[PDB]
């Protein structure tokens, strides 16, 4: 039977779930199966699936931005994770049951940021608020929530720069946006979109661990699922930093955003 | 953590043995733990473990202090071996221009990449550059391209997304060899292996250009997928290497190890920053050296370690010079030995068939002479004694102003010492008792003294 503990090991090993969730897992489902006597492997299947369920079951919340006007999501992350065309998307998204939407450009840093964005925006059919490479982003996004005020936005999308979670400076500059942004509404931003690379390893922990220990982020974006990774990473930030799955990506095409659902996660995740 | 878990495997298991495979379990299964949390590819993992048994078999570990600590020197070294030599450069030789194509999935930093070579063969290599992005699909990619161009002072060819990525870096090339640049830099879409629209696309840009540098860019952050990409990109095109990106970070960065194990190509660069003047070149030792955190304890270790080293080597090499065969050094000692033991008198007395052919009275006075050749040696360098076959006749004058006598006395001890030198080698050569009885009384006829 060691071929099994072999086997199923590797399985959750090369999904990036990482040694210390596969520990407890495999411990949980030890349990599970010397108690319930399991002859069948269906049945492991099936058990394995409620664990992990009840692992994703925090998580599920899905984001509600109605009520407030507007409704600002600050999307935060590492370099490459796609931020910008998860706000391509979410634009349409947020289009389509009549929430209207005005995205602002955060980052200044970065050549052609502005202009993508633009384009996104340009895509959607939606104004875009930007002012030129090497701007203070917090005063950026901060004339953006005033005019989303007065224009009577009901869903503005913040973007910021690509930074990683081991510079200080950085974080502490996304710490002066949301100080500036606590200026006009104190529960401002209301949801923080955290965007994960699907591709990205153990690593992923540590970038949860400090935009959280900064920013506090209240969701999570996995995108770039359409390749073979997994993303197993996701379990492991979930079950230290329970921090809710807004949605996931599945290309690079702006109807390429679906809502986040376990079961289909589970689905996508054996096969 | 490394050294202490390794250390603490070794020392519990087994007492002070010559180590053996039974010993190294518990210490594989927590290398492989480490290499797991080092986001490595789970075969990579396995196929360095071998090697470890491998090494692990012969192990000399029972001479040393540290077990731990010299089982970590060799997995650094095996570790180091895997990764690849140091100064790999991209062939700039080739009949210009030199085309250098950019491969990976998204978000992977190849436009950046492209702007950092850029630079770096401009300013450093003194290059002509020209610059195209054939990525029509990602919005305002090419205006970044053209952005980062613009701002390393690197040539750019004006592309748009309503063109095909073939015909765009056909006219590039053209441009290139119309306009005689020297590197020709393709930037290209970032795309997915599962993509076969993609792949076919970048194979006939490949056949197209016919780079004769192919790079991989990978994020450093990237988990076990790091391992299908790896050899999916490496099947779909020959890879003349592999650029490793975001650095940086605080990620471990096993996916390099992942990469250079299953294509089997080297990594010419590791991207440092996010802007365009920031480029490091590709360090085995210093990549395989670390994924850890630790203090205080590896300090005291490096340096009993280079106290051991500088004392064995001291050691040794004093017996190296003095093993080399007969010099000054010894000849001195046998000398001072002489001056004081000096037997004249009693030798005369010791010898009996030379003292019947040769006169009695000719035994010179062992006082004067061997004062005279002391002190005459005590005017020589270290380097001289040594090392006799340097000294030439400046150096002779010098002795002889030193010691204040004439230089045909030098000379005359140089003579003494060849002849010396001579002797003791056929003592060395030869059996003590063959040379004891080959020695001979030169007499020129039977008449005496004649
Ligand atoms: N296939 C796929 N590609 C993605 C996804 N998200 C982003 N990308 C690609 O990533 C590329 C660059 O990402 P970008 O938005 O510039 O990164 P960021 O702005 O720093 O967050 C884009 O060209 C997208 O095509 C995804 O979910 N799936
Ligand atoms: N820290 C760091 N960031 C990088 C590096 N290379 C690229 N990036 C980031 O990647 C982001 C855009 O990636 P991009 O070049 O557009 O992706 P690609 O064109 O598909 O290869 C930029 O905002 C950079 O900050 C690197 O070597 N180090
Ligand atoms: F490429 Al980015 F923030 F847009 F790192
Ligand atoms: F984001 Al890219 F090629 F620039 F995938
Ligand atoms: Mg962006
Ligand atoms: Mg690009």
């Amino acid at each position: 039977d060691d071929d099994l503990f072999e086997e199923l090991e590797e399985q959750l090993l090369i999904a990036d779930v990482g040694v210390e969730t596969t520990r407890k897992i495999i411990t949980n489902l030890t349990e599970g199966a010397s108690r319930k006597q399991l002859r069948d492997a269906e049945a492991l299947y099936g058990l394995l699936k409620e664990e992990m369920g009840e692992i994703l079951a925090k998580v599920d919340e899905p984001l509600n931005v109605e009520g407030k006007a507007p409704f600002v999501i600050l999307m935060v992350g590492v370099n490459g994770v796609g931020k910008t065309t998860t706000i391509g998307k979410l634009a349409r998204q947020f289009e389509q049951q009549g929430k209207s939407v005005m995205l602002a450009a955060g980052d200044t840093f970065r050549a052609a940021a502005v202009e993508q964005l633009q384009v996104w925006g340009q895509r959607n059919n939606i104004p875009v608020i930007a002012q030129h490479t090497g701007a203070d982003s917090a005063s950026v996004i901060f004339d953006a929530i005033q005019a989303a005020k007065a224009r009577n936005i009901d869903v503005l999308i913040a973007d910021t720069a690509g930074r990683l979670q081991n510079k200080s400076h950085l974080m502490e500059e996304l710490k002066k946006i949301v100080r500036v942004m606590k200026k006009l509404d104190v529960e401002a931003p209301h949801e923080v979109m955290l965007t994960i690379d699907a591709s990205t390893g153990q690593n992923a922990v540590s970038q949860a661990k400090l935009f959280h220990e900064a920013v506090g982020l209240t969701g999570i974006t996995l995108t770039k699922l359409d390749g073979t990774a997994k993303g197993g990473v996701i379990f492991s930030v979930a079950d230290q930093f329970g921090i809710p799955i807004r949605y996931i990506g599945v290309g690079e095409r702006i109807e390429d955003l679906r809502p986040f659902k376990a079961d289909d996660f589970i689905e996508a995740l054996f096969a | 953590n490394l050294t202490d878990r390794l250390s603490r495997t070794l020392r519990n298991i087994s007492g002070r043995g010559r180590l053996t495979e039974d010993n190294v379990k518990d210490t594989l299964r927590e290398v492989r733990m480490a290499l797991l949390e080092a986001d490595v590819a789970l075969p990579v993992v396995r196929e360095f473990i071998n090697r470890v048994k491998e090494k692990a078999v012969g192990h000399e570990v029972n001479k040393s202090l540290t077990p731990g600590q010299e089982f970590v020197k060799i997995v650094r070294n095996e570790l180091v071996a895997a990764m690849g030599e140091e100064n790999q450069t991209l062939n700039l030789a080739a009949q210009p221009p030199a085309v250098v194509l950019m491969a990976g999935l998204q978000g992977a930093g190849k436009t950046t990449s492209v702007g950092k070579l850029g630079k770096f063969l401009r300013e450093k290599h003194k290059k002509k550059v020209l610059v195209v992005s054939a990525d029509v699909y990602r919005p305002a990619a090419i205006k970044q391209l053209e952005t980062l161009a613009e701002q390393v002072g690197v040539d750019f060819f004006p592309s748009d997304v309503g063109q095909k990525p073939v015909d765009i870096v056909n006219a590039a090339l053209k441009e290139a060899k119309l306009k005689f640049y020297d590197v020709l830099l393709v930037d290209t879409a970032g795309r997915l292996h599962v993509d076969e629209a993609m792949m076919d696309e970048i194979k006939q840009v490949h056949a197209s250009i016919n780079p004769v540098e192919t790079l991989f860019v990978v994020d450093a952050m990237t988990g076990q997928d790091a391992a299908n990409t790896a050899k999916a990109f490496n099947e779909a095109l020959p890879l003349t290497g592999v650029v490793l990106t975001k650095v940086d970070g605080d990620a471990r960065g096993g996916a390099a190890l992942s990469i250079r194990h299953i294509t089997g190509k080297p990594i010419k660069f590791l991207g440092v920053g996010e802007k365009t003047e920031a480029l490091e070149p590709f360090h085995p030792d210093r990549i395989a050296s670390r994924i850890l955190g630790m203090g205080d304890v590896l300090s005291l270790i490096e340096d009993i370690e280079s106290k051991v080293d500088r004392a064995q080597a001291e050691k040794l090499a004093s017996k190296l010079k003095k093993g080399d065969g007969f010099d000054l050094n010894d000849f001195l000692e046998q000398l001072r030995q002489m001056k004081n033991m000096g037997g004249x008198x009693x030798x005369x007395x010791x010898x009996x068939x030379x003292x019947x052919x040769x006169x009695x009275x000719x035994x010179x006075x062992d006082d004067k002479v061997l004062v005279r050749m002391e002190a005459i040696i005590n005017s020589m360098t270290m380097k001289e004694r040594a090392k006799p076959e340097i000294i030439k006749g400046s150096r002779k004058r010098r002795i002889a102003a030193g010691c204040g006598m004439q230089v045909q006395d030098v000379n005359r001890l140089l003579k003494q010492f060849d002849d010396m030198q001579r002797m003791m080698k056929k003592m060395k050569k030869g059996g003590x008792x063959x040379x004891x009885x080959x020695x001979x009384x030169x007499x020129x006829x039977x008449x005496x003294x004649x």
